[PDB]
Order: C-alpha cells, then sequence, then structure tokens
C-alpha cells in the first residue's frame, strides 16, 4: 500500500482502497502489520509490478 | 388522584425518550451514520441503559 | 403461584448470566485472558454493572 493510505486498512472505513479494492469485516478480530519498503520495492525508473 | 397519577406517569416515561443520557444525540440514526461502529455500539448502548 | 414465582425469579436470574451487557463476551476469562488490563476494565465494568 501506498503509506498515505496506510491508515485504510481499519474496519468500518470509506476510501479507495477501502472499497473498491478490498473491506475488512466490520467484526475483524486480529492483526495488522506495516513496514517500511523503500530499499525493496522503490526503483529510480518505478515499479510497476504493483 | 387514580387518573393524575396514570397521566403523569405516562408523561413522564414518554418525555424520557428525549434525553440524552450522556450520549452524542438522542436519535439512533445520528449515531449509527456520525460514527465509527465500534463506538456507537457504545452511545447506542448508552442509550438503551 | 408462591411455588411458581420464587421458581421463576431464580431462573431468571441464572439466565441473564448469559448477556454481554455491551461488552465482547459473557465470560469474564476470556476479556482477561484476550485483553490487556487497561482495555479489559472496561469491559468487566460494564458486566458488573
Amino acid at each position: 500500500i501506498r503509506g498515505d493510505e496506510v491508515r485504510q486498512i481499519a474496519p468500518g472505513q470509506t476510501g479507495n482502497i477501502a472499497d473498491y479494492n478490498y473491506k475488512l469485516p466490520d467484526d475483524f478480530t486480529g492483526c495488522v502489520i506495516a513496514w517500511n519498503s523503500n530499499k525493496l520495492d522503490s526503483k529510480v525508473s518505478g515499479n510497476y509490478n504493483y | 388522584d387514580v387518573v393524575n397519577h396514570n397521566a403523569q406517569a405516562l408523561n413522564t416515561l414518554v418525555k424520557q425518550l428525549s434525553s440524552k443520557f450522556g450520549a452524542i444525540s438522542s436519535v439512533l440514526n445520528d449515531i449509527f451514520s456520525r460514527l465509527d461502529k465500534v463506538e456507537a455500539e457504545v452511545q447506542i448502548d448508552r442509550l438503551i441503559t
């Protein structure tokens, strides 16, 4: 996920990620982990694999 | 008074539908629409209590 | 009825242990094992009340 949308992975939220891509259930019982991946995904030309 | 204790005690009860009881609103749909579900289930729980 | 009214009042008082009262569970050990103290104290407060 682009970092400006990392808060969109949450139950009961509305967004382009939160509606058109995927939705979390309101009764979701689990955990969410995020990590920086600039040294593994960010390229000078640009990563078109996502 | 047998009439007057029965007309009053309903009118006290019915007007108790207008109270907030510490919640943000006495209207159910305002809590359902203006809040997240986990917080709406707390405010509506306060209203129900 | 004197036999019945003291039998329906107790059994109901048993069945109201199955109520959640807005908490995440009606079993206190599940709340104390799944959540830390500050989070679980609100749920235990709701159940106790």
